[PDB]
């Protein structure tokens, strides 16, 4: 991709298609496909320990911004661009955790509903770190509660994943760009 | 309804009706007699610190566009092309000298006024008379340290005096502190609760915290955290409350400055807030020092509220009588390390962001209290707000406003209802001023 | 409108006007008139059998905790705080001694009372009088046979006065049977209908069974079946139609105990029907023995339908005038042998529940007649409900009520809107006597 | 709102409140006094030229049913049954001699007749008077060159008086080509814009064409294309405007008869339209034959529009004040050859159908003209209509109406707008004609 | 999964989860992947007699519950928790079938559109009975029809199949626990 | 499929399930995947330029019908049943693409957001046409713009892909019977 002649294409979009285009190992998107079905099946359930425990690594970032709403065309207004949604180490993620196993989260009672819908699996292994191995996949969440709420997400997912204690590959970085910029869901209290 | 005789909100703001909640025809007379008539908050100096730099901010439902001007100054207009009507500005923020309206082409400057339409030789000649067709300009803009707020109505009082007894409880923070920072963008999410219900919890709840947020005390790790499910009331003279004659008020929890901030935090703050207050003793006094590092939980009248110390910073943006968009900033003190700053507005969207824990306790109070004065057999329903009610002071030698001197009660409640009942019954400012000309008997008697 | 004077409902039920499923100011008007006036099913003693067993319930658009009492008795009460206003209760049933309110941790007992203030002493001393501040309680909860009804209006009649002659015809199965269960939970499903249109429908509609459900009657293997696509129109003398002063009417299709069920449960459900049949002929006469075993589709006025022997019993909950919301649970005989119970509970709902196929051939009809409504040049138009007028009787020496000696006519529908429109035009149940002294003269004219 | 006495339309037309974009309960007054009482577009000949043949459409709100009778005219009927009020037809073309409905079986002719009831005798006897339960039809149905039109008042001025003065602009394309044919189906899309938005903009607005449209005209491949980005303003005399006493008007833009089509068609375009006006300078004059072969921007008064030569053909299907329900049709000359029709048919799509690139340059200009009416602060704000005011003139000796000899302007939208607030504050055709009285004067002032 | 540590999981969850995290055959989670879609695909273009004959055991049970809202530490009501949208023997499912192709089903004209999109299949052979292999997959439903009625259902399925006649696997179990408690569909008249 | 027997089903669509009963090529299901993957990726990122040199053939015909709703047991109305949505070559295509990124395209600014799910994927080689192979997939697509708007399609896709220059696969036929009849979108301004 030639981001001059592609004009509506961002310099990270363009560096993230190249590395999925280059190697199509067909072994590796089945690998990273079972990775995020089992990681969605042990959300959905809500066994959030149980996704700390064999899903996320030690040293994780995990990641979803909101970026605001700039002109296509402008070069002068410099300021921070987006802000993070989630921006958590793993002890943040733990008291996330924590915060959701609580029996005075009065929230959760009668207890939540979710369904994820995984899609548009690729993997690559890094070209440096032969051990990193980058995950693009897209989600659809859906959040049910209390008869009739009803909360749709669509979020399109950056990851890196790498090999941990016993050999078990974990997520080490998570980036979501969330597509919404006023969400229409109540809130994003969802691990997407 | 007529507002003029309709007893919504009680004598002493003790109880309001339920239905001030639900009610449709109340929000539309609530756009005229609340939205259109009081301050609202629009953006911070740091947001638009060049010239041409602007923002779009709402007001009520209306939209604007925040312009800083080539002389230093802020204008706002009225997102709206003065031609069919089309919605100027599509972005959020941007800089621009500028804007040209998508429709036809009309070019309005960043100072409102209409200097340039296509083709005008040919089409219009001599004929338009562009000077009596700039946008429709906010009457009234005026800063806070920073803060800037707009109102439509000229006959405002000035911001300041609007702040009322606000003001002297803010100020060691918004301007002794060496100022302020808002640290953008926003985010940005719409809940299904009346403006008025988070407006209420943060002018004057702290009832709440120890309950409704029982699980974000226990695992977030916070300095508050002796309170999670009740287990400990704060001990005699951990704070008080206040409220003022335009509705503001606040509570101060002595000494809180690292707020809801999670243990990772809390050494810094309060090392930075205590060492900033053995500087401030010398300057504004042992007392105001301590208000600088204290946590204040404040609602600026109608719609704008924040936490101090926590950082936390909200707009309540009306939609409809059940629906609200919540936009939430971090501030930050100026002279804070850069490294601090990231980490304490990534903190506060991690508590009250639109993935806040902590913000997330308080979305099902919200939104059922608000919906249910839907109901049929609520509108007409008292909804309490006595605590403390009898105890309350004015005039005191140290704290100004309606004080009630105690951590916990329901005294900034009755202030800001007070002033929202004023205001609905009243149809001009003079109206609301011979409504509130003692205002401050009515919520210290008994 | 004025609704004193607004002819909604012609003389003896004859037409109404099509705004009636459609007018969003009538809808809010019947929320007073109808909803906050009359009798509103709430649950079964079978639901909640033990002392502080609990359900929540709607009664109109509000939403109510229905309580077993440590007496034995049950009551009701409004699902809202009597501080701030939040919904109490967010389940749909369990079993508790009281409810703690998530915002502020004020507790209620089962009873109702506020039993428990977070740090009442510290914070309101002795100024909270609990005594005043018991939730809002529901002015009369009775039953009928172990089902479960509230009304808001002291003023109402007793529920079986309210039920009029239409509680003759629901006696064989309700009480002389040995009594009846609901087998919850309830299916819950939004269709976009007025909550008349499903009312109307199983009050009085015999006429659409063949035509609308010609399909479920084909494929589904059923003893109705000879009506599928108006193949075969019932015999003579196989049934009658009723209506009585307070709006509740029903059809009676004799004989018919296996009801909508597919061929697999009728040979089981004929042979048991028969033999209870045979053991009351001795105990309350052949005719009312032939009742309990027949087909019952019957509306309890205003909201409440079923179908006896069928089993199939519904709340049309209003949420506004094209909104409803569907709750179906199976009623059983408490003598059948619990494999029976169990396979009729699953038949009901898969013939009526949210997957109900025969209650799928219905949704058109209801949602587009109620749509229509809306609609400029239908607001106007007369639905027609005339079918077998003028060859209805009252004070039949058999068979009690308003009554139409055929199985198919449309008797119940302007027994249903005589009701209606007496209740919409009066102000309280002294004026509705005053409107109905002559209700049975009205509806036999000609 | 007193729509007697409110000043919704300044005098000529002039400005606009922009409320009238945004206001439900005008929205409510619209159906009535504009849907109701004036010709709304239905079909054409070539979509129902059988006996039997039928499709629906709307009627503002309503639904009807438009059916081709043996006798060779066209009747239609509201889509509702006479019985419960249930929609008859749910598929939206077929042929059939009657329409039986789902609910009960009833059965209506396609003349609209109740022909059967099932079991009338057993159940109504002789007591059910067909005759008076036909469907309820649509007063006034007349056709202009095989383009059908309804009116539910049997006031109006016939469909060809009602054209008034833009009736000679179209009769070169829709009569002295040979005739046209509509392509159906229809593409179907819902804006949220108010209706009125997208017809101003079709009846009258040349002057967005080059700015709005910049990229569908760059990129498209067009004859209107050095217009693009505002880059060329059409030479004088490239056209002209016009408006009429009923509201409809049109814009003329001399010669482009391969209007919005993609240089793919231009060159046979322009060969085919060239080669019949070359035929037509004999029958109609070369001023109409010039005509017949230049790009028409026109409303049908109130909600019907079109661009003859591009062939595109716009209902603006009314919802409420903010939604409209965006149908789609292509036009052809019968004589052209079916695979140019073909063609044709595509290319009307792809530019102005549901994913038409053109068509979409517009969305943000409706949608948020439209819903900025609903704003507090720009409800009482006018919109502006004046390009060209005081160079308009009346009883030109070669073109009709009041007309502006130039290709932009907003002359339309003035006789549009002047034509509309005179239905709006009229109850009646008489008290519109009393109000219309001196139209052409009012519209030609300065 | 330990689901005294993981507060939120409930002991029917906790056993599916142990299934899949075993044996991992790749082969059988592509077989599962293409009989599934097939599936989907006979469905979604209403060729229910297809699905019967072809997808469809003779022992089948097709079950979708919807589950009372209870409170999560609620430990002594007792009364039966959920009802069945579906709880379907082969002759009841050919009943609903028969019922959709009649030509008197008024709510079939104009006929219906449907479309399905099926994730995150897993797959796993019982333990005990070499012949049953579990299959979880997740399914969103749109329904389409009369112009401008739209409605999408969300789900997550827990399959037996077992290979039948001819050698064909069929369906010989579904259980879906509908995560909506109040239905905002019209009805569930789809199946899931 | 006996079409007199599965009345709902159309002789088309009974065609095309043929076509992916016969020869299963895991293989050639997992390329397919592949394919429509990077393509959606490629339209997500707004790279249209490049998906049109990369996934988009020459040859190509890209349409998408809306069908007028008609009764069931109509036999006698004639007319045409269908418009099309898009029915596209590669010029036209071009048009549009060159729309999308033209810098006065204003709806295009603040920059629009899309994510695209992919699913079902079917893929059979033409019997007649050794190199022209039919792929069958279902499409989710959300499309974020303005804060507020979200609109999201459903649909599913008839495709015919053949080796190009270079040998890479490309879109020669994309055939959607668009589900929905009335679009509550604000239009189909996306490629599907
Ligand atoms: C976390 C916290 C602390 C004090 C007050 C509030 N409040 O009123 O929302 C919140
Ligand atoms: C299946 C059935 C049988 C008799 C009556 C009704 N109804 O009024 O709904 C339904
Ligand atoms: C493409 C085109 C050309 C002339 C006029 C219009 N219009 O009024 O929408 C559109
Ligand atoms: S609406 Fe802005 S230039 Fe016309
Ligand atoms: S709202 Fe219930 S305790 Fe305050
Ligand atoms: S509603 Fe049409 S036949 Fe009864
Ligand atoms: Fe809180
Ligand atoms: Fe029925
Ligand atoms: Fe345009």
């Amino acid at each position: 991709i030639n981001i001059q002649e592609d004009k509506l294409v961002s310099a990270h979009d363009a560096e993230e298609i190249l590395r999925f285009f280059n190697c199509h190992d067909s072994a590796l998107q089945q690998e990273a496909t079972t990775l995020l079905t089992q990681e969605a099946h042990l959300l959905d359930i809500q066994a959030y320990r149980a996704w700390l425990e064999h899903c996320v690594g030690s040293e994780v970032q995990y990641q979803v911004i909101s970026r605001e709403l700039r002109a296509a065309s402008e070069r002068r207004y410099k300021l921070n661009e987006a802000m993070n949604v989630y921006n958590e180490n793993f002890q943040q993620l733990k008291v996330r955790v924590e915060h959701q196993l609580d029996p005075q989260n009065w929230g959760n009672s009668p207890k939540l509903r979710f369904t994820r819908f995984i899609t548009n699996v690729q993997a690559a292994m890094d070209v440096n770190d032969k051990e990193l191995l980058h995950i693009r996949s897209n989600v659809i969440l859906h959040r049910a509660r209390r008869g009739n709420q009803v909360d749709v997400f669509y979020a399109a997912r950056e990851d890196k994943w790498k090999r941990g204690e016993g050999g078990v590959r974990k997520l080490v970085q998570r980036f979501v760009d969330y597509p919404e910029r006023i969400l229409q869901t109540h809130n994003l209290m969802v691990f997407l | 309804m007529n507002y003029n005789n309709k007893i919504l909100v009680s004598e002493s703001g003790l109880s309001q009706k339920h239905l001030i909640h639900g009610d449709e025809e109340l929000f539309q007379h609530e756009l005229k007699t609340i939205f259109a008539r009081n301050w609202l908050f629009l953006t911070h100096d740091s947001l638009i610190p060049a010239p041409g730099d602007y923002v779009t901010a709402k007001m009520g439902i209306d939209e604007v566009i925040v312009s800083r001007q080539n002389d230093g100054s802020i204008r706002a207009f009225l997102n709206v092309c003065r031609h069919r009507g089309k919605t100027l500005v599509s972005v959020e923020a941007g800089n621009a000298k500028g804007f040209v309206c998508s429709y036809h082409g009309w070019g309005f400057g960043s100072n409102g006024e209409l200097q340039s339409v296509p083709f005008e030789k040919d089409l219009y000649g001599e004929s338009l008379n562009k000077k009596c067709l700039g946008l429709k300009e906010v009457a009234r803009v005026e800063s806070f340290h920073g803060f800037i707020y707009g109102c439509f109505d000229q006959e405002a009082p000035p911001l300041m005096d609007y702040l009322g007894d606000a003001a002297w409880y803010l100020e060691p923070m918004f301007k002794h502190s060496g100022g302020l920072e808002l640290v953008g963008p926003p985010g940005k999410v719409v809940i299904k609760a009346n403006w008025k219900a988070p407006a209420e919890n943060f002018v004057g709840d702290a009832y709440h915290v120890g309950w409704t947020h029982a699980s974000s005390l226990r695992s977030g790790e916070s300095i508050f955290s002796s309170l999670a499910g009740n287990a400990a009331l704060p001990p005699e003279g951990a704070g008080l409350q206040m409220t003022s004659k335009y509705g503001s008020g606040m509570g101060v929890l002595w000494d809180g400055y690292s707020g809801v901030h999670s243990a990772d935090l809390v050494p810094e703050l309060m090392a930075f807030g205590g060492a900033k207050q053995e500087r401030l003793n010398k300057e504004i006094g042992d007392v105001r020092a301590r208000i600088y590092r204290s946590h204040l939980n404040c609602t600026v009248f109608p719609n704008n509220s924040m936490l101090t110390c926590s950082g936390v910073f909200k707009v309540w943006n009306p939609i409809d009588a059940n629906t609200t968009e919540v936009w939430t900033y971090a501030i930050v003190e100026k002279d804070m390390p850069e490294d601090l700053k990231r980490r304490l507005a990534d903190s506060v969207q991690r508590t009250f962001g639109p993935a806040g824990f902590w913000e997330s306790d308080d979305n099902d109070n919200m939104e059922t209290a608000s919906q249910n004065g839907k109901k049929y057999q609520s509108r007409d329903s008292d909804l309490l707000s006595n605590l403390g009610f009898g105890e309350d002071v004015y005039g005191d030698a140290v704290y100004p406003g309606v004080v009630g001197k105690s951590a916990i009660g329901e005294t900034s409640y009755r202030g800001f209802y007070r002033a929202y009942q004023a205001h609905v019954s009243s149809s001009n400012w003079a109206e609301f001023e011979h409504a509130s000309s003692t205002w401050h008997t009515e919520l210290t008697k008994t």
